[PDB]
């Protein structure tokens, strides 16, 4: 349950709070009844309050307003960057950093004993949030071995056999396991060949990976709310 | 609420709106200032006037609420009917709580039950039974003679019959009639006295009338119910409710009234004789009855009142009016009541 | 006297520098005068509803409910103690009529 | 019920009336019948009518013809110009000046305590009628702010929320809100962008408004004869 929550502002009547809130002047004795508000129900300052504390209503004081408040169906152009900023932080996920070091991992991915943990410098476990997670993710599945995880056959790339030949059709089979292996996660939303090129013994490539945007993740987030997990089992 | 009028509010609206500018000067009939000044002191009179009606009634309300003293609602009609067999009955029979009685005449439809069990002796020839009105208010005041039929189908019944008018019948307590049994209360707080007794006499609903008899060491409260009758029931109520008012160690007693049954024979003259029938002569039985039925405790029936009462109905369709049972006014005692038995009348 | 507060908000709550004889002003703070007015018998009228603290007529008017009428020349106070009194008037015994005579 | 009153014409005849009104000469006898008229019906001159005034009427008397007519279905060509005008000032609707002194709540649109009462010279309250009423109401409702005024939400206008960058995109969406402000009037058939323009701070633009033609402000306004009330609950 929910409900919305109201502060008194300076020469408010409750008739403007009714029409505000329920649409129409005409619940403001509802309000009164729900709140228990005494007939000088929004007195100008604290000293007329002190004749009757429990029955009246200062600036300043919250009054609730029993409407049943969902934190869905709520426009994005009200919430603050901020907000939006830890409502996408969530979405992504908190994960504990594991792809600190690239250059070691980087000189040697197809290998194991690569990545490792790593401390935040403040005596804690080391954690990527947000792009970093998800950046962490994505190298981690491609780096992994398709099958060589237990539990989890599908995780993974198939990229440590397709060191083959120097010819179009073996940059296409990587070309096409690599999108396969970003498509298997379920919040890149699409992928998608930027450009290629052969050196001889050296591939380059590059991607273009579009995340889920803003306001798909925050509809996630307040959705999420009528459960409480606020935690992702993709 | 100072009780205002709408000429002085309008006069102290337009006085101010005058003082506080010299440009506005134009208050006559028929201008927008004065005829907004004037619904407005309108909706402030009415106002006042709705908040003074509202007080009386929250007054009203509050005398209710403070000492419980809820309002008496209708009282059913009840009487008793008498019932003759074939034979004195030659063993224990039976009739139980809800065996119907009803009438033929359909003037009087409404329907009748016993609320409880009864049974007769063995060589007995009649018995008497209380029965309840089904539909409260006075509906259920039947004149004598109405119920004459059993639903309980027993062949051994001969005949059945209720020798007197239903009275009991009653709608919702009247303004007044609250009014004073609430000043009884107030008087009998005080438990011991004299008022006091009369009104926890008073204290069951069923009773009408009490009267409260005082000697030296003695106290005999004669009581009654709307039809002049005191039931053994009744009395015992009447006994346990003055436990809480009587005087201690003072011996007390409850009897019933001495009820007079008057029948009454009138021999009427009608100057337009085709209005002569059977409407006529039971509205003039229903007057006789109503105006027996309504005698209190004491109240002596002389025989000019009821000449005028007859004469009233209509002065020039009645003619004359001739009694062949009554010759001479009745004096009824301080205990005493008077009640209607059968009443006939003769069109002529 | 929230007169002013739920009144259209463009129209004027202040008298306009520019005149001092200003009918808006004068129109406004008569209407807010009679408010005042009402919500403040509104704010007595409490006083009348109870017995303790009622006045001539509605004092009269719990008298006829208690049964004792206003003598000549009685005034509020007395009359409420003598109902009140009548209301706890202790009766059969030799105090109670002592206390009567 | 209304019926037609005929004034008697120079030596006119009954015949003459019935076929005027009734369409039928046949008429007459009911005309005679319905006034109570003897043989000489329409007399030369009021000394003839001396001898029986009670049953003959001489020339410019009312004779009434007992034809049940309504004000609707009338031809606005018979109406006469200042008939024309009274009626539209009625359809347009009389209320107190309040728009007076443009100058001050032109310089502070956007505030409150703007707009004033005002009296016509003549000790009485100042009244805009017709054309300077629709004025009123229209410039008061758009310089109220929507949702602002008690009893009624969607009164106003949220220009003052539209004081944003100098762009086309401000602009129309100021043009958008003008037309819904305009278009909540029921009085006003449409309205249209005229010009605009920008001058850096400053925002200029004209609009056009067509209110309600006089024939359909006619037509309601006899149509409300049928119920005499004459007010305007819009």
């Amino acid at each position: 349950m929910r409900f919305k929550k109201h502060v008194v502002q300076h020469e408010e009547t409750m008739q403007a709070i009714a029409q505000r809130y329920y649409g129409d002047v005409s619940y403001w004795i509802d309000l009164v009844e729900h709140n228990n508000l005494k007939y000088p129900y929004l007195v100008e300052t604290d000293e007329e309050k002190m004749k009757d504390p429990e029955r009246l209503a200062s600036t300043g004081d919250t009054l609730i307003i029993p409407i049943e408040s969902d934190l869905t169906d709520v426009s994005a152009k009200e919430i603050n960057s901020r907000d939006k900023d830890v409502l996408v932080e969530l979405a992504l996920g908190r994960d504990l950093n594991i792809t600190a070091d690239e250059k070691y991992f980087n000189e040697h991915g197809t290998s194991d004993n690569i990545l490792a943990f790593s401390t935040n410098g403040n005596g804690d476990l080391d954690t990527v949030k947000g792009i970093d997670n998800m950046k962490q993710q994505l190298q981690a599945r491609l780096l992994t071995p398709r099958g060589s995880l237990m539990l989890h056959p599908n995780y993974g790339s198939d990229l440590h056999n397709l060191f083959g030949l120097n010819i179009p059709e073996q940059a296409t089979l990587i070309e096409m396991e690599v999108l396969r292996t970003l498509t298997s996660d379920n919040r890149v939303k699409s992928a998608n060949l930027i450009d290629w090129k052969i050196q001889g013994n050296v591939y380059s490539g590059q991607f273009s990976v579009e995340i889920k945007s803003v306001e798909e993740s925050i509809n996630f987030v307040l959705g999420q709310d009528e459960e409480g997990i606020f935690a992702l089992f993709e | 609420m100072k009780t205002r009028k709408l000429t002085n509010i309008l006069s102290k609206l337009i006085d101010k709106t005058m003082a506080g500018t010299s440009k506005i000067t134009d208050f006559t009939p028929g201008s927008a200032s004065r005829s907004l000044l004037e619904a407005v002191s309108l909706e402030i009179e009415q106002f006042y006037i709705l908040t003074k009606e509202n007080i009386d009634w929250g007054i009203q309300e509050g005398i209710i609420e403070a000492f419980d003293f809820q309002k008496r609602q209708s009282k059913r009609a009840y009487g008793d009917v008498t019932i003759q067999f074939y034979q004195p009955l030659d063993m224990r029979m039976y009739i139980p709580a809800g065996t119907t009685f009803t009438s033929t005449r359909q003037e009087y439809p409404q329907q009748f039950e016993t609320l409880v069990d009864y049974y007769a002796e063995p060589d007995s020839t009649e018995i008497v039974v209380e029965v309840y009105c089904k539909e409260t208010g006075v509906a259920g005041n039947v004149p004598e003679g109405t119920i004459n039929t059993i639903a309980s189908g027993s062949s051994l019944i001969r005949s059945v019959n209720n020798e007197y008018s239903f009275n009991t019948g009653t709608k919702e307590e009247s303004q007044e009639d609250f009014k004073r049994r609430f000043h009884s209360f107030v008087e009998s707080r005080g438990r011991a006295t004299n008022k006091s007794v009369r009104y926890g006499a008073l204290q069951i609903p069923d009773v009408e009338g009490v009267y409260v008899y005082e000697e030296t060491g003695h106290i005999t409260v004669f009581a009654h119910d709307r039809n002049g009758n005191l039931s053994d029931t009744l009395k015992e109520d009447i006994i346990d409710a003055l436990q809480d008012y009587r005087p201690s160690g003072i011996m007390l007693d409850v009897t019933g009234v001495e009820k007079e049954e008057v029948n009454v024979s009138a021999t009427v003259t009608i100057s337009n004789k085709s209005r002569i029938g059977d409407t006529l002569q039971k509205h003039i039985e229903s007057v006789i009855r109503s105006y027996l039925n309504n005698l209190k405790t004491s109240d002596d029936l002389i025989i000019t009142d009821l000449i005028q009462a007859i004469m009233n109905i209509d002065d020039v369709l009645i003619y004359d009016v001739s009694f062949d049972n009554l010759d001479e006014n009745i004096i009824v005692p301080p205990q005493g009541i008077i009640r209607a038995g059968e009443i006939k009348v003769e069109l002529k | 006297a929230n007169f002013l507060k739920n009144l259209h908000p463009l129209l004027r709550r202040d008298r306009n520098k520019k005149d001092n004889q200003d009918p808006n002003f004068a129109l406004i703070d008569a209407l807010n005068e009679e408010m005042n007015q009402v919500e403040k018998d509104a704010i007595e009228s409490k006083l009348q509803s109870s017995l303790k603290t009622s006045t001539s007529e509605y004092l009269d008017k719990f008298g006829d409910w208690f049964g004792v009428y206003r003598k000549t020349d009685e005034k509020d106070d007395v009359y409420r103690a003598r109902i009140i009194k009548y209301l706890l008037l202790k009766r059969g015994t030799n105090n109670a009529i002592i206390d009567a005579i």
